[PDB]
């Protein structure tokens, strides 16, 4: 299971002003960033253009060349004429991809102001039960539009299962890395909070416990995963426990990267 | 409006005087314009590299900023961030084991 999300983040700010900046992520490694200074969707990783010839690459990002100003101003126009019902500023955020299978399931969801109110689906687009109302007339416009209809099902239905196959292929060796943790022990300088710390780990996939010997310690709270800027996680798991009752305790890590040799840390 | 939470933590184990990365990573937060500085001592730490921003499946954004530190016993750390959601900028200084 890969999911495969296009990230698209627009901010209008007054009438003369808006940016739209764009990321994806396969899994969770980023493999495209699209700055609004750009004209070009930059690479993040050797691997970002999968299979894709040069010239099917430029064909693809021209449509979204192409999408990008045609967005701008038609929601521009939208503001304009709702004036001054809907005004500025204004934040629309745009999730699209393709969720891989052993076969694929595609979506693409639009909120506004934080909100999800809009989707594709099927053959058209709709609003979302409890969405505003004032999107319906808008969204029925924008349905009549029967070659962004026919572009947006081809992009959901074929060519992002296409393009994640490309992506798993040619970055198999980097989605399918091994970076090993490195863990330390900690404590707040009453009843002590033991703290073991779990960082530089990739895949995501871990097993962090506080243990007696081979008792698992079932206070253990799992912290959130937490990213590192080099493509690896961060995780804390703490156990509140008494004075004088940490002697023999012990943090114990287990990973696909340390190959059955779990790291134990005696407190 | 939401309010972004911060988090600081190290890349690896704070030993003093090693060199190591130091991150401040933020979430939860709309709208996305953001002022996220790193600290030392209460002054702004010059290169402070910064992921580009994204968000999560309920639609709040995150961003991960990180610079290079080396941890002492005469030095304190921390991140700042400003935003619309808060009156005032809101720090946090590094918890020292994390
Ligand atoms: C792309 O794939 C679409 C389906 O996949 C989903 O949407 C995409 C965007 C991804 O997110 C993916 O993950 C999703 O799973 C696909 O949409 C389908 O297109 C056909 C038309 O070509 C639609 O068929 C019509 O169905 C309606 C009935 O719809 C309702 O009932 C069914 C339950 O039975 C539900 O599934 C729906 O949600 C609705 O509640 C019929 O009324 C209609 O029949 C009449 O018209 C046809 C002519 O087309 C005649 O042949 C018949 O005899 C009837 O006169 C259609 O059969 C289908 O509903 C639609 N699916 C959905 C879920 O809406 C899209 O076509 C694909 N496009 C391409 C280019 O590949
Ligand atoms: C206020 C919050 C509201 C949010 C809900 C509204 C979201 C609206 C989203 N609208 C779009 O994504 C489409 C915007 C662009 C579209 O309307 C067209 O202007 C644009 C150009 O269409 C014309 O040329 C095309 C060929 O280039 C077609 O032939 C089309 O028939 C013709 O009218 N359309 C496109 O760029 C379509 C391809 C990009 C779709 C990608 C969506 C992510
Ligand atoms: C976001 O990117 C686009 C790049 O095209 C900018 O749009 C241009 O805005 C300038 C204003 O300085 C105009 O001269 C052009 O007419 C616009 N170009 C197009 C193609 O529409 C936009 O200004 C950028 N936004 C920010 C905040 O930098
Ligand atoms: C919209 C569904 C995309 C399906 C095709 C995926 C393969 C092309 C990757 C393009 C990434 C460009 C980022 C811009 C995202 C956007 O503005 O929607
Ligand atoms: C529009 O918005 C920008 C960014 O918020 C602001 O700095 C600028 O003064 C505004 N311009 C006008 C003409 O209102």
């Amino acid at each position: 299971n890969y999911t495969f999300r296009c990230l698209q983040m627009s901010s209008f700010a007054n009438r003369s002003w808006s940016r739209t900046d764009s990321v994806v992520w396969l899994g969770d490694l980023q493999t495209h960033r699209w700055s609004n200074d750009s004209a070009t969707i930059s690479f993040t990783k050797p691997w970002s253009q999968g299979k894709l010839s040069n010239q099917q690459w430029e064909k693809l990002q021209h449509m979204f060349q192409v999408y990008r100003v045609s967005f701008t101003r038609d929601i521009q126009e939208l503001v304009k004429m709702m004036s001054p019902k809907e005004d500025y500023p204004i934040e629309i955020q745009l999730s699209a991809g393709c969720e891989m299978y052993p076969a694929s399931e595609s979506f693409l969801h639009v909120a506004f102001q934080g909100k999800y109110v809009v989707r594709f689906w099927g053959t058209s687009w709709q609003t979302v039960p409890g969405a505003p109302s004032w999107l319906d007339l808008p969204i029925k416009v924008l349905n009549a539009d029967q070659g962004t209809s026919a572009t947006v099902q081809m992009l959901l239905n074929d060519t992002c299962p296409l393009f994640v196959r490309g992506l798993l292929e040619a970055g198999k060796s980097d989605l399918e890395k091994q970076e090993k943790p490195v863990a330390w022990l900690s404590s707040v300088p009453g009843h002590r909070q033991l703290v073991c710390h779990v960082s530089g780990f990739y895949p995501k996939p871990v097993w962090v416990m506080w243990m007696r010997g081979d008792q698992e310690q079932q206070g253990t709270h799992r912290g959130d995963f937490l990213p590192n800027a080099d493509e690896t996680w961060y995780l804390q798991a703490t156990l509140d426990v008494e004075a004088g009752e940490e002697a023999g305790l012990a943090c114990r890590v287990k990973h696909s990267s340390l190959g059955g040799q779990d790291i134990i840390l005696y407190w | 409006q939401k309010t972004p939470q911060i988090q600081v933590y190290s890349r690896h184990p704070p030993e003093n005087g090693k060199p190591n990365i130091l991150n401040c990573y933020v979430t939860q937060f709309h709208p996305p314009h953001i002022e996220i500085q790193m600290l030392k001592n209460g002054k702004k730490i010059p290169k402070v590299e910064m992921s580009d921003m994204s968000f999560s499946k309920d639609w709040s954004f995150y961003i991960l900023a990180h610079t290079e530190f080396t941890p002492t016993e005469t030095d304190t750390y921390a991140c700042r961030v400003k935003h619309a959601s808060m009156a005032e900028p809101k720090t946090v200084y590094w918890d020292r084991d994390m």
